[PDB]
RNA sequence: GGACCUGGCGGUGCUUCAAUCCCUCUAGAGGAGCCUGUUCUGUAAUCGAUAAACCCCGAUCAACCUCACCACCUCUUGCUCAGCCUAUAUACCGCCAUCUUCAGCAAACCUGAUGAAGGCUACAAAGUAAGCGCAAGUACCCACGUAAAGACGUUAGGUCAAGGUGUAGCCCAUGAGGUGGCAAGAAAUGGGCUACAUUUUCUACCCCAGAAAAACGAUAGCCCUUAUGAAACUUAAGGGUCGAAGGUGGAUUUAGCAGUAAACUGAGAGUAGAGUGCUUAGUUGAACAGGGCCCUGAAGCGCGUACA
């Protein structure tokens, strides 16, 4: 019967069945909209009916009614199942995932650029990196840490909390690009000096690196590198690894790190460079904006600093990890 | 905006001559009741709620002032409290703490305006205490000797919280008397009290007592001339229709009181209406409710 | 809970329009009938041949305009008249609104046996009236 | 878009890295009068500490 | 293994509470009969509903039809570009119930040295919150009350037999058509009507009277007739007949805060006809409203359990 007959879109609502006892608490369907391939005027006799699906007009005559004959239905029929099938299969395959850390893991998946702000800002030069994702009683819902950065110096990090992982995301890189620091870099490529800090129970051990060194640092301190526009450091991590307190570590660690400028200002010397590959050619890199001081400063006979026991094992090749300099795939 | 306002401004005085072309009435004496009937002529729509039919009024009253963006074009708010976020409210609190500093210097007819009239007032969302603090500071603007000069804007914030006496005709023979009208449940009755009468009472062209052969109805028409001590001396004749014969007797005792009231002092109305012989009954029977055997009688509970 | 003719709240990402947002209870008082004919007044007939008509007409239009109708169809019965009044995207081409529109009027008015006028307001988008 | 991270560095301090960065489209109003006339401490965060040893507070008294 | 955070649980007491938990006011159910629904038995022979939230419920209603049941018989592209009242409500849409006789649900934003987590102080100390709901607004006769509304979730709640539909299966039959038929009662129970009377019975009348008074008391049973209809033991109505049980009722227990209860009388839905059912209009029209918390439930004061 004609009157029983009911739209597509009720008729999709009842098939898919979304809303109901089971899915209360998960205790698949695919809306196929059958109208977007249909033309208006269409019919399977192949009525072309001037000015609805054919042109009205046929060098300027008026064009009449007309059939399609039995064969070039057919062809039009075969065109219209070709379309239609393509169309599934474009929908069924699938592009893979920009894989993370790991196939299975969220870590390290690029977000694309946070989203634009109200008063005519945007943020499409800001990469954004997850770095953590876990599940958290009811009467559940999902914690992200990602982070944020311009590639040039400009990198910040966040969390968000929120019953859906994609609203989690958003409030975490739309509250991140508010909480930016601005790690100084040596050259653009590099931090000032080694930087040794302690975070709650994570260590965090950073050292300076020529050019072309590459980042040899935890995965998650690569990606927040890759972030701020660090290209060449090595990083050591021990004790927890939080990965929060990794990542609050590390920013702290990097924004408090001082320049060489400012070292230049703040003892009244030149700052001087020396470089294997220049040999005894002495490179001026700062100099303090104050007079300049005529004492030439202490010279130390030993230092005091704190050596770490890692290192001058390394240095003396007590060192043997057969973990320690393993190839790996470019950073 | 306020560029927004204004075409809307000229939009709806061009409307405004339109509609007085059409109507044929005279654009610059074209009044906003003139429009509001012409409209409502023009397009005849039969919803209940005086807010869901059309519109075309000017755009001040029109469009809600959505605070008025607060901010010039410069960006500088225009409100000094403006940060506050409630600087209407907070403006009208300093002022009226200005006017409780100058008093200090010098030195059952009304109410305080209820929150939400304050609200509307000030044209901002307040909260229950923000209407108690500033009650409380009106208060003690009034205990301050407050003159002239400070009661009238205090009044600005008071809200204030008699029987009609109907004309004394006369009949063709020159005999005064007084016409009313009362309806108790389904019954209505037209009494006229004659000002000089000996008691007779015809209902419905029928001696009251024939008419009602109940005294309990006796006693309601006896009620009211009773009470200003009048019997006797009026003749009434009492037209009642519809009804019980309760509510039939209820509504001719009102006529009558109503009737009397023009024939009695003022003091004695008064004494009437505060009695409730002049008050009328807003008792009235209540519909039964669909599933429930009565208005209130839920059937009975199955279990 | 009363399930009938109501949009159930969301995240807030639904678009609904006027109708969809006004429950039954509000007709009369919010909205008013899509419908107007004399059938249903005291007194008078053929209640039953003007539902079915408009049922036709309703399932009619819309299968004639798919993903066109912005708004649902507004039927009037002046004198033997027939007005159907619709909000339409401006999606489909001009010609092809001509042309739908007249054969619908002339095919309603051969089959009713009455006359038939199809009246389109066309519009950018389904107008909402908020979001659910 | 200025950076919300008030323990750490100044507002001058922030708002000059992020300009430097090119982050922030444009100083803002105060900076160049702050430039002009920086007062006489950076307004560096930093959370107070309690005496606990032999130090005492410096303030001395008045006689 | 250590230190922390949250949810759950008591057979957890004190204090507040609630036509409103118990008492308190009125009227009733259960005791008798009848109408009616359900369960068990029976039947060749009806599906669903099933503690509140089934039980004159789907049904504004079954003699055939209705009808989906049984028995028998018959048809095969079948009214339908077939169909299926056959399973699956533990797939759903559609429509509802329950708290709700609630007021909270809430997206989107903004402290714990950025951990799980938290967000209160008005002489205010980090909360703002769109939107939904209550509210507000609207109908009725007020500004009252009743209606209406009543969000998110709760019971895999119901409804595949309103209809649509995912899924399952039948297609010489799980589909379609015609004729005939139970619709009963050991026994219990739910609801309703009528009574047991003297504030009654009965007439006149519609409230100023005369009789009845062990008679009161069946709408049941029996016979006859009438209305409907093709068909009346089937339904309803009218007359006669008979005058039965019963003498205010056990476990116990329902409803009501005023034009309300209670009583009475009309009208409407649906059918050819069919209810003591339902809906609705009106008339007369009151009593208590104050105590407490063992019992129920809701809170705060909180206590102690303990697992996720
Ligand atoms: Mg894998």
């Amino acid at each position: 019967s004609f009157f029983t007959k009911l739209t597509a879109d009720e008729l999709w609502k009842g098939a898919l069945a979304e809303t109901g006892a089971g899915a209360k608490k998960g205790r698949k369907k695919k809306r196929k909209d059958l109208n977007r391939g249909q033309i208006i005027g269409e019919g399977r006799y192949g009525f072309l009916w001037p000015g609805l699906n054919v042109p009205l007009m046929k060098n300027g005559a008026v064009q009449t009614i007309a059939q399609r004959s039995k064969e070039e239905q057919e062809k039009v029929e075969a065109d219209m199942i070709q379309q239609r099938e393509e169309w599934d299969r474009k929908k069924k395959m699938k592009v893979k995932r920009e894989r993370g850390w790991s196939g299975n893991s969220w870590g390290g998946i690029s977000l694309g650029p946070p989203d634009p702000g109200p008063c005519g800002e945007t943020y499409e030069d800001f990469d954004t990196r997850i770095l953590e994702v876990r599940n958290v009683m009811t009467a559940k819902s999902i914690r992200v840490l990602v982070a944020v950065g311009n590639g040039k110096g400009a990198a910040g990090f966040s969390i968000g909390k929120a019953t859906d992982r994609m609203d989690a995301f958003r409030k975490a890189k739309n509250r991140a690009v508010h909480h930016l620091h601005y790690i100084e870099r040596y050259e653009d490529h590099t931090i000032f000096h080694d930087i040794s800090l302690r975070f709650k129970r994570t260590h965090i051990k950073m050292k300076k690196q020529p050019k072309g060194y590459g980042l040899r640092c935890h995965r998650a301190i690569i990606t927040i590198c890759r972030l701020i526009g660090i290209k060449d450091m090595y990083a050591k991590v021990s004790g927890s690894i939080n990965m929060l307190s990794l990542t609050q570590g590390l920013f702290r660690g990097l924004s408090r790190q001082e320049t060489h400028q400012q070292l230049a200002d703040k003892k009244g010397l030149h700052v001087v460079e020396i470089r294997e590959e220049c040999g005894p050619l002495p490179i001026v890199v700062a100099s303090p904006r104050g007079p300049l001081r005529k004492d030439p400063e202490p010279e130390d006979e030993v230092p005091d600093v704190k050596l770490d026991w890692e290192d001058v094992k390394t240095a003396q090749g007590m060192k043997r990890s057969v973990w320690s300099n393993l190839k790996r795939a470019a950073t | 905006t306020e560029d927004f306002i204004k075409k809307q401004i000229e939009e709806f005085n061009i409307g405004k001559r339109h509609l007085a072309n059409m109507m044929g009435e005279d654009p610059e004496t074209f009044t906003q009741e003139d429009i509001d009937r012409a409209i409502a002529y023009l397009f005849p729509s039969g919803l209940f709620e005086k807010r869901a039919r059309p519109v075309m009024k000017h755009p001040e009253q029109i469009f809600p002032r959505q605070r008025a963006i607060q901010w010039g074009e410069d960006g500088r708010p225009f409100h000094y409290l403006f940060y506050t976020g409630k600087q209407s409210y907070y403006s009208l609190m300093h002022d009226v703490y200005g006017m409780l500093l100058n008093l200090e210097k010098h030195q059952i007819g009304s109410r305080w305006l209820i929150k939400e009239e304050l609200e509307e007032m000030l044209v901002e969302k307040l909260s229950d205490l923000d209407y108690m603090q500033f009650i409380r500071l009106l208060e003690k603007l009034l205990t301050s000797q407050c003159g002239a000069a400070e009661e009238e804007f205090v009044q600005r914030f008071r809200r204030s919280v008699k029987q009609l006496i109907e004309p004394v005709q006369y009949d063709e023979q020159g005999m005064a008397f007084s016409k009313s009208e009362g309806k108790r449940k389904t019954a209505k009755a037209e009494a006229i009290v004659y000002k000089h009468g000996s008691g007779r009472i015809k209902v419905n062209g029928i001696d009251y007592q024939l008419y009602f052969p109940i005294t309990q109805d006796r006693e309601q028409l006896m009620f009211p001339f009773h009470f200003v001590d009048r019997l006797g001396k009026h003749d009434v004749t009492c037209t009642v229709s519809g009804g019980g014969r309760s509510a039939q007797a209820g509504a001719i005792r009102l006529a009558m009181a109503k009737a009397l009231c023009s024939f009695v002092t003022e003091d004695e109305v008064e004494w009437m209406r505060q009695a409730g012989l002049l008050t009328t009954d807003p008792r009235v029977r209540e519909r039964k409710k669909p599933g429930q055997e009565g208005a209130r009688r839920k059937f009975t509970w199955k279990k | 809970k009363n399930r009938a003719a109501r949009v159930r709240v969301s995240k807030g990402d639904k678009p609904v329009t006027y109708e969809e947002a006004h429950a039954p209870h509000y007709i009369a008082h919010r909205k008013g009938w899509l419908s107007l004919h004399t059938g249903n007044l005291d007194g008078e007939d053929h209640a039953a041949e003007r539902t079915v008509e408009d049922v036709f007409l309703r399932k009619f239009m819309w299968g004639t305009f798919p993903g066109c109708l912005a708004d649902q169809l507004v039927l009037k019965r002046r004198g033997n008249q027939l007005e159907i009044c619709a909000v339409v995207l401006r999606q489909l081409s001009p010609h092809k609104y001509y042309f739908l529109v007249g054969y619908s009027e002339t095919l309603l008015s051969y089959f009713y046996k009455c006359p038939v006028r199809l009246h389109l307001q066309t519009v950018p988008s389904k107008v909402v009236y908020k979001y659910l | 878009a200025g950076s919300r991270l008030e323990t750490v560095g100044s507002i001058f301090s922030r708002t000059r890295d992020l300009v430097r960065a090119g982050v922030l489209k444009e100083k803002p109003l105060w900076f160049d009068v702050y430039d002009a006339f920086p007062p006489l401490r950076e307004p560096v965060f930093q959370r107070p500490r309690v005496r606990y040893g032999k130090a005492k507070a410096p303030i001395q008294d008045i006689w």
